[PDB]
RNA sequence: UAAGGUGAUAUGAACCGUUAUAACCGGCGAUUUCCGAAUGGGGAAACCCAGUGUGUUUCGACACACUAUCAUUAACUGAAUCCAUAGGUUAAUGAGGCGAACCGGGGGAACUGAAACAUCUAAGUACCCCGAGGAAAAGAAAUCAACCGAGAUUCCCCCAGUAGCGGCGAGCGAACGGGGAGCAGCCCAGAGCCUGAAUCAGUGUGUGUGUUAGUGGAAGCGUCUGGAAAGGCGCGCGAUACAGGGUGACAGCCCCGUACACAAAAAUGCACAUGCUGUGAGCUCGAUGAGUAGGGCGGGACACGUGGUAUCCUGUCUGAAUAUGGGGGGACCAUCCUCCAAGGCUAAAUACUCCUGACUGACCGAUAGUGAACCAGUACCGUGAGGGAAAGGCGAAAAGAAC
RNA sequence: AGGACCGAACCGACUAAUGUUGAAAAAUUAGCGGAUGACUUGUGGCUGGGGGUGAAAGGCCAAUCAAACCGGGAGAUAGCU
RNA sequence: CGAAGGUGUGCUGUGAGGCAUGCUGGAGGUAUCAGAAGUGCGAAUGCUGACAUAAGUAACGAUAAAGCGGGUGAAAAGCCCGCUCGCCGGAAGACCAAGGGUUCCUGUCCAACGUUAAUCGGGGCAGGGUGAGUCGACCCCUAAGGCGAGGCCGAAAGGCGUAGUCGAUGGGAAACAGGUUAAUAUUCCUGUACUUGGUGUUACUGCGAAGGGGGGACGGAGAAGGCUAUGUUGGCCGGGCG
RNA sequence: UACGGUGCUGAAGCAACAAAUGCCCUGCUUCCAGGAAAAGCCUCUAAGCAUCAGGUAACAUCAAAUCGUACCCCAAACCG
């Protein structure tokens, strides 16, 4: 049990995706942002 | 029985050879494994007296 | 070699039995003697459904260790260490204090 | 591999340098042609992958003692 | 959905396994590594 | 010929079971564990030379073994070979 | 060596042994499946499939041995072609692969610094590759010095952050000379005289010493607290032994040891001596390293970035003199001094620790010290290369809790 | 006959709603396009990092792509927090 | 006759602090004066472990659906048996390949695992279980492609490649029906078969290749024709007359 | 009948019609986009061997080894 948690702590450590916050959150903050300029 | 296998002629240690495989191993191996053979020591004994057969017999034969 | 032996009478030295002779039953290669009527602890063990069932509190002999004992003397009446000699190409054993041969 | 058979000359390495001194690796390569040798003594030609100085040398110390300097380091002809 | 991993025995061993790793110079350095490193299994071999 | 040495060190146990119980009292084959590396012409050999029986035909599997643990320490057990020595009209053992 | 043993978790059962053929420790042997350079062919490692020869008193099936490639040498064969070479077959010898660092060589970055950046730096570092040894490399002046001299190479302390090099920025940075460690010189290019003359190398033997098992090894009791004494108190003894560890609390005298004195059937390392084999001393005379030195062009190494740049190395084109000669002495010339290139070998001082032993620490003590005190490069994660944990302590003794 | 027509398997993904600490690190439900072809699919193979491949989007190259991942130079550098 | 540590109290210094002592603890501590520092933490979206908070809150994973009787049990909505009800039925049935690797079957246990309970389980523990001349692999042959003696090439490592040698996803010999185990079956048993090699005898006889030829040997679409699997109905047979 | 089943016995076992996307069919027709290889298999001989060896046919006899075989497999067992 331990040893599945630390890896799935490390989940999203290395990720790329940026509509999504932190990897997985859902947002609207790209429309935030695109409002914003 | 070290001296006693040392001082008999190759064809008297395939004869006993034979005989500790023969009579006293697999007879063992089949009396020890169908539930029978209180004496378990015996299977010990028999395989190390087959192991000092066979290295007389390697140090009769030739070098 | 070893001082402390088998079939030998000591005497003991430390703890709960200080003073107290009695004849080594064996001798355990963790440098520890069990001898007879001296350290004795009540075990109580479980009556195992296999064969024979004791139940109760046996009261066993619990090992000391070889360093306790001293084997005894019985010309003198006191503990004595041991040393040893070589005679006639034997290693015996000798008392200490008194020089005398095992 | 780009090696004189007589005189053993591999490819150097070195700079290209220019006229603000940029310093870039190169490669000094030898003149190598692949010519082929008669042999008097042998009455045949045997076919030497030489630099264009070995065949200066064997213009001078004659193609024998070349071939015994092959012969004699192990180099096959 | 179709993810990454779909297995082969034979790839794997075609791939990555020992016989594999040993035919060239660079897989017996990574061998090395892993001899070295101290490993229970060197390549995926079973 | 199989020499009598090897053929000693082929058959290693008696299998005792109920498919082989069923086996011996209803189909005249005896299940016997034998070396790993041994054919149905050694396992042949050595019941026609070490029961004294006369076989008809030799049917050998090999068992795989289990991953047992102590605590939490993982272990397979070993693999074996069980050879079904089918027996002809005239047998006992 | 031995009175106790059959490795651990891990108890049992069945036994072996007690004065010597139990067990344990060491030397030398024997066996040493399969994979792996893997080597008979193949292959998805630990598997599949052979060929050849020898033998097998049921030789309708078994057992054993050999069969990889390459290099070198030899034998027998052998084309286009006559001779012959290429090639082919067989045999003998050697190699191949792994390994932590040190060493030599072939290649060789960039981030960075220059408060940007390109010359420069980082740096011939990281890394890749080849090769070798217990060390390697270098080495016996075509070297310095300076009109006096020194005398091979390597390493250390100065010289000296000096002279210099330097977008004269950032930076790089000597030598001469001095003090030490260590010290060793030789051989071929070549004939005669003469022989085994020193020399080492390979081996036998003998001696000495060391390693691989070991042996002996001093000297204490009473009383009080206490679960227990090694502690307190009182009185003794050892010490070439009060290094250390254990023992129910803190032991010189309880145990193992320590100081000290001894021990090897066998296998070995080193050092002398000696037998044989190979090898050559020493004398006279002669020779005394040519596509080389030097040059032109391009590049590199020298502290030295082409600059007034000596010197070394060479990719390319050339090209001498050869002891009435030639190289160097920091452009270059003359005078003077010094040395003999274009062949090679060479111990010691030196560098390093996969590994073994002993000892030591104003090093750590379980979030520290190794990633790892514990069955840790494990569990687990990743296709893979690779990444990579957490987790010690009952008690003096299981007496580990019968009922 | 047909890069023919309607339409299941099969391949896809146009719209909406849900879901958005999901049942799911891209789906479900209801409709939707192709459906004998420039189709689709299984098994094996080949191409590799300034490189591949690209009916071209800077797409894809192991949930990573205006230069993959791992290890190293490496404690890069950080007049900034 | 009780150290360090832990936890209280009392006294004391300007402070960091110091001193004494009760209880826990159970074996170490260290004056003074010097010496050396991994020498003092509340912050670094600090690192590691523990524990809160929201909070007994959202949720408990397809809206295919359950109801009752009986059994076992300490306990039954969930397990077993029975009767009903619903759902899938070109699948939510059956058989494999790949992949996994004992999950299979039986007995036994309910700690943890199962988003609840569990007597149940793909969970724990033990025992059992996989039978081949004909199925598949191995094997013979090859495709893409790999490797490659020599060889050509390349600073080194290495690239390419001839002979060759490997490489299926393709080509190549042969078994079917019935029965059986809790668990295997074209494998076991019953019946009836077939294939390829070795050896021996007998009769006839020209055999012989990393060589020649054939064959293997192979496209898309479409169209019918002849069949069969299979199904439906009648006949037959057994049973029912509700 | 350890009510789980276990043995024994066992009638008819036909015809018509419909009918595949399976089989004849690796066929047939057609179309361009023109559709693997090598072995087993059958044949021909060369070098050689030639009253031998080998080939063919019948009969008999021996052999056919080794590894897989459970179980899930559109899934609670594989990849998530």
């Amino acid at each position: 049990m331990d040893i599945n948690w630390r890896h799935n702590q490390s989940t999203f450590y290395h990720f790329t995706s940026d509509h999504r916050i932190s990897g997985w959150k859902e947002t609207n903050a790209m429309y935030v942002a695109l409002n914003s300029q | 029985m070290k001296a006693k296998e040392l001082r008999e002629k190759s064809v008297e240690e395939l004869n006993t050879e034979l005989l500790n495989l023969l009579r006293e191993q697999f007879n063992l191996r089949m009396q020890a494994a169908s539930g029978q053979l209180q004496q378990s020591h015996l299977l010990k004994q028999v395989r190390r007296d087959v192991a000092r057969v066979k290295t007389l017999l390697n140090e009769k034969a030739g070098a | 070699a070893a001082k402390i032996r088998r079939d030998d009478e000591v005497i003991v030295l430390t703890g709960k039995d200080k003073g107290k002779r009695g004849k080594v039953k064996n001798v355990l290669s963790s440098g520890k003697v069990i001898v007879e009527g001296i350290n004795l602890v009540k075990k109580h063990q479980k009556p195992v459904p296999a064969l024979n069932q004791p139940g109760g509190i046996v009261e066993k002999e619990a090992a000391i260790q070889v360093s306790n004992v001293a084997i005894f003397n019985a010309a003198t009446g006191k503990a004595d260490r041991v040393g040893f000699r070589f005679e006639d190409g034997k290693k015996v054993r000798f008392f200490k204090s008194n020089s005398e041969t095992i | 591999s780009r090696v004189c058979q007589v005189t053993g000359k591999r490819p150097v390495t070195g700079n290209n340098r220019s006229h603000a001194l940029n310093a870039t690796k190169r490669r000094f390569l030898p003149n190598l042609h692949s010519h082929r040798f008669w042999v008097e003594s042998e009455k045949r030609f045997v076919t030497l992958r030489v630099s264009a100085k070995g065949m200066r040398v064997i213009d001078k110390k004659g193609i024998d003692t070349v071939l015994a300097e092959l012969r004699a380091r192990g180099e096959k002809y | 959905m179709k993810r990454t991993f779909q297995p082969s025995v034979l790839k794997r061993n075609r791939s990555h396994g020992f016989r594999a790793r040993m035919a060239t110079k660079n897989g017996r350095q990574v061998l090395a590594r892993r001899r070295a490193k101290g490993r229970a299994r060197l390549t995926v071999s079973k | 010929m199989i020499r009598e040495e090897r053929l000693l060190k082929v058959l290693r146990a008696p299998h005792v079971s109920e498919k082989a119980s069923t086996a011996m009292e209803k189909s005249n084959t005896i299940v016997l564990k034998v070396a790993k590396d041994a054919t149905k012409a050694e396992i042949k050999a050595a019941v026609q030379k070490l029961f004294e029986v006369e076989v008809e035909v030799v049917n050998t599997l090999v068992v795989k073994g289990k991953v047992k643990r102590h605590g939490q320490r993982i272990g397979r057990r070993s693999d074996w070979k069980k050879a079904y020595v089918t027996l002809k009209e005239g047998q006992n053992l």
